[PDB]
RNA sequence: GGCCAGGUAGCUCAGUCGGUAUGAGCGUCCGCCUGAAAAGCGGAAGGUCGGCGGUUCGAUCCCGCCCCUGG
């Protein structure tokens, strides 16, 4: 999308209509930025100083060289006797700091592009700074795809004429290119109308001198634009393509067999380009073919069959307009970023096809000693078209004012739209705007609004805050993710941003089964690393990766968490057909598009390793254990304002004896605990690594409205010791005691877990602290003991508890 | 240490591959018991 | 894709055209030491030298393709 030109050439085209126009290169870049042209880089040429002049070599010694600089010196690849060269004698400076009986400079050493000036470029001894034009400044521009007309000096000079409100003289006009005589056809021509070609012009130039080279001003402009100049007939086709934006190609007229045909490639043909390589063709590709071989790939690349060489004496230039889409799909497959293809895919002004041809035929004969044949073949569709203008656009006169929010002076819209080349008529308060042929991007009133606003300047648009709409703030879920993040950080967890790309076979490290639901992932066609193309079904691999980085760098006591969504496909990656953009998709089409996507729920996860409690004057600290992962669950559950229940469970990569499945009501919401030791060793993780992962979408949103009533009466404190099998969870006993104790039970806490031979084998004694309180009376000890006995009975029936005797 | 004398009499790679294969077997054998004993070890009260 | 310098221990990096990477600094472990530490001194652990193949009794080093960084 780049476009490079020197300032001298651009200023020249602008100076034709506005004589004396000259601006500072910084101002030019600033003005180009203000109207919407990204100035990538501003390159000044050179600079040289001191004895750097031109000269002609006189003798060759196979390498010594005799160059006449009013003097005569001798200096020690691609030059013959009599050629003008650039000489740098030991004197002052040279671009790059390298101080130079001298040196024959090259285009790269002069900070310009060895370099051989064409015969007659200058007189031996002339100051090389002026001969090469080192006071010039080359501009590197990034052209957006909507402004293909700016891929030329014509488009950029017109843009500057609009910005500076200057008189502009189109270099493609009839006064700068006078029509050449049309006394008959130039070559037999046929075109399949289904190929998408809009125009095809042909004009020949007979008897060109093969020993003629391009003048210096033409070669210098081609090089400053990034195109190597070889010979005229191809130098003029590139020069005209750069000046007017119409790509041009020259054929060898004596190398065309029979009539010229433009049609689609039938099956898998091939063609050898100017470079020299056979390229596979598609059945939807447009080409110019003769009765012998293929002449060129339609608007992409020319072929060596008809390409001009150093023996060409008759040239036949072809000014054509190809389908932008056909050239786009063709240039991308063959890796051909051709200057012609890059402009054709971004549209080319079809009205200047013959004008650009007449400029090519005349300029070639003027420098190569040829004759312009007064013959032209100009195919313009069926029927032959004569008006290449886009359709007219109706728009209210104050529509740009409304969209800009500025009351522009009257006639601003009409003046600006006429400046960019559009025909504007008035009908009451409604304009009818017909864009010029080189502006196919102008299709809707919005396109016209941008033209007015960017030319007036977006800086004149005032900053007016819109009124605040009566919003509802954060959703319940969004508030929950904040509270969960705040609570985990305050509890000693450090948040990370998890990557959605799974490590190389991470599930194989976890030892997951082949039918594990986590293994059903969504894959990526072009990943950054070929061994990590799978998307994340769980947040743990990303957290465990960030844990390894911290531990491997000296931070061995870590606790990280992450609140992000995952990816869980329920089938093979299915695609949805294209729905027309010109209308709103029905709600049934929307639901069809959602079902073809993975579920992607919001998850919270955490990993822990090393010391959970740091050491200090209090003591030596506590290493991470499974209970710390369960406490993270209770931290998340308290932040979510829900109650969770943990049950023992087996679920890789967790340790089956140190793993809890988390439940909200009856719905499973995730797992927590210590990781399997084999998984730890096979992953390089620290020993005893613990982990949590919850599905926040499976946890329902809750906003309870408690109505506490504080009883002013005293409480009764009691403790109960219950013996249960070792496998009975302590929370189960607590729930059974609560269910039996009734409404008098105000609080219950476990403070003792005792094993030993006093208790049976594989049994345990649990002592709970109980607090009873009535809302309307003081209790007797018998009142509390009655509630305690009912709790003991409930624990006997629910978990088989036995009162400690 | 000639191509001779540097061949037979230096091909103790079979002795190293046999000593390795005895280690690779015991490594997979002992890893299987550890993974098995983990499934039968006494769990914790996760509540 | 082209052309290229690289990928070597936990971190940052040297070094080798066939049997030792005598790998370095720091990180990890043990001892002397301290109430317990650290330094210091002494003694150890740990690398499939980028993957997959090719040649040899034997390849980080030689051949081919490929993964990712400077290009
Ligand atoms: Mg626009
Ligand atoms: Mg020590």
């Amino acid at each position: 999308n780049a476009m490079r030109l020197p300032y001298s050439w651009l200023r020249e085209v602008v100076a034709v209509g506005a004589s004396g126009w000259d601006v500072t290169p910084g101002e030019l870049e600033q003005t180009l930025l203000r109207i919407g042209h990204e100035v990538e880089e501003v390159i000044p040429l050179g600079p040289v100083d001191g004895p750097v002049t031109v000269g002609r070599v006189a003798d060759i010694e196979e390498r010594a060289c005799a160059v006449d600089i009013r003097q005569y010196r001798e200096i020690i690849t691609n030059f013959a006797v009599g050629d003008l060269v650039v000489v740098a004698l030991p004197g002052a400076t040279l671009p790059g700091g390298f101080t130079i009986d001298g040196m024959i400079c090259s285009a790269a050493e002069l900070n310009l592009g060895i370099l051989v000036l064409p015969p007659g470029a200058a007189e031996p001894g002339a100051d090389g700074a002026g001969v090469l034009g080192l006071d010039d400044v080359v501009f590197h521009l990034a052209i957006t795809p909507d402004r293909g007309y700016c891929m030329s000096v014509r488009g950029l000079a017109r843009e500057l004429a609009c910005a500076y409100d200057l008189d502009f003289v189109d270099p493609a006009s009839n006064s700068r290119v006078p029509p050449l005589p049309i006394e008959g056809p130039a070559w037999p021509l046929t075109v399949q109308p289904e190929t998408g070609v809009r125009r095809f012009a042909l004009r020949p130039v007979i008897g060109i001198d093969p020993a003629a080279v391009s003048p210096w001003w033409l070669q210098r402009r081609l090089l400053l634009c990034g195109i190597r100049a070889t010979c005229p007939a191809v130098d003029v086709t590139n020069y005209v393509m750069l000046e007017l934006g119409h790509p041009m190609h020259a054929h060898d007229r004596n190398r065309i067999s029979g009539t010229l045909g433009v049609r689609f490639a039938r099956s898998g043909e091939t063609a050898v380009t100017l470079d020299g390589i056979e390229r596979k063709l598609d059945t939807a590709d447009v080409l110019i073919v003769d009765d012998a071989a293929t002449a060129a790939i339609g608007g992409v690349m020319g072929a060596a069959s008809t390409e001009v060489r150093a023996d060409s004496t008759d040239v036949l230039l072809e000014a054509a307009i190809w389908d932008p889409a056909a050239v786009s799909r063709t240039q991308r497959r063959l890796h051909l970023p051709s200057e012609a293809a890059r402009r054709y895919e971004r549209t080319v002004d079809p009205a200047i096809s013959v004008a650009a041809l007449d400029r090519c035929a005349r300029l070639l004969a003027d420098i190569a000693g040829g004759e312009v044949s007064p013959t032209l073949t100009d195919w313009r569709g069926d029927p032959p078209c004569d008006d290449w203008s886009p359709p007219p656009i109706r728009m209210g006169v104050d529509v740009p004012d409304r969209i800009a929010g500025v009351a522009y002076p009257q006639g601003t819209t009409a003046r600006r739209l006429a400046q960019i080349g559009a025909v504007v008529t008035h009908d009451g308060d409604t304009l009818t705007v017909t864009p010029p042929s080189w502006r196919p991007d102008l299709r809707q009133p919005a396109d016209l609004v941008e033209e007015v606003l960017r030319l007036e300047g977006l800086e004149v648009i005032p900053s007016v805050l819109p009124p605040a709409p009566a919003g509802r703030g954060l959703t319940a879920g969004q508030q929950r993710r904040r509270t969960i993040g705040r609570s985990l950080a305050l509890s000693g967890y450090v948040e990370i941003l998890p990557t959605p790309f799974l490590p190389a076979g991470v599930f194989d490290l976890w030892g997951l089964e082949a039918d594990d639901s986590r293994r059903m992932t969504t894959r990526v066609l072009n990943p950054l690393e070929a061994d990590r193309p799978q998307l994340a079904t769980t947040l743990l691999p990303a957290l465990l990766e960030a844990l390894v980085r911290n531990v491997s760098r000296g931070l061995v006591d870590v606790a990280l968490f992450a609140i992000a969504q995952v990816v869980q496909p329920t089938e093979q990656t299915r695609g949805v057909g294209l729905i027309p953009v010109d209308r709103r998709p029905t709600d049934d089409e929307i639901a069809m598009l959602d079902a073809s996507l993975p579920r992607q729920p919001q998850h919270v996860a955490a990993v822990l390793a090393g010391l959970r409690e740091p050491r200090g004057p209090w003591g030596p600290g506590r290493p991470v254990e499974a209970a710390d992962a369960f406490e993270a669950v209770r931290i998340i559950a308290r932040a979510s304002r829900v109650d969770v229940t943990l049950r023992p469970a087996q679920y890789l990569p967790w340790h089956p004896g140190r793993c809890a499945q988390v439940f909200v009501g009856e719905s499973s919401v995730g797992h927590a605990g210590q990781l399997h030791p084999a998984v730890i060793e096979r992953s390089g993780l620290p020993k005893g690594t613990c982990a949590v992962e919850l599905n926040l979408d499976a946890i329902p949103c809750s906003a309870p409205l408690p109505a506490p009533r504080v009883s002013p009466y005293p409480a009764v404190f009691q403790d109960v010791s219950l013996v249960v099998a070792a496998d009975i969870p302590a929370q189960a006993v607590a729930d059974a005691v609560r269910a039996g104790a009734g409404d008098l039970l105000e609080d219950i806490a476990l403070f003792d877990v005792f094993t030993g031979p006093q208790i049976g084998e594989h049994r345990k004694s649990l002592t709970f602290a109980l607090r009873f309180r009535a809302p309307d009376r003081t209790l007797t000890e018998d009142d509390a003991s009655a509630a305690r006995d009912a709790a003991v009975q409930s624990a006997a029936e629910r978990v088989g508890a036995v009162l400690r005797g | 240490v000639k191509e001779q004398r540097a061949e037979a009499g230096k091909r103790v790679n079979a002795a190293r591959n046999a000593a390795q294969r005895s280690y690779d077997e015991r490594l997979a054998t002992l890893r299987a018991e550890r993974d098995a004993a983990v499934l039968v070890a006494e769990g914790i009260d996760v509540t």
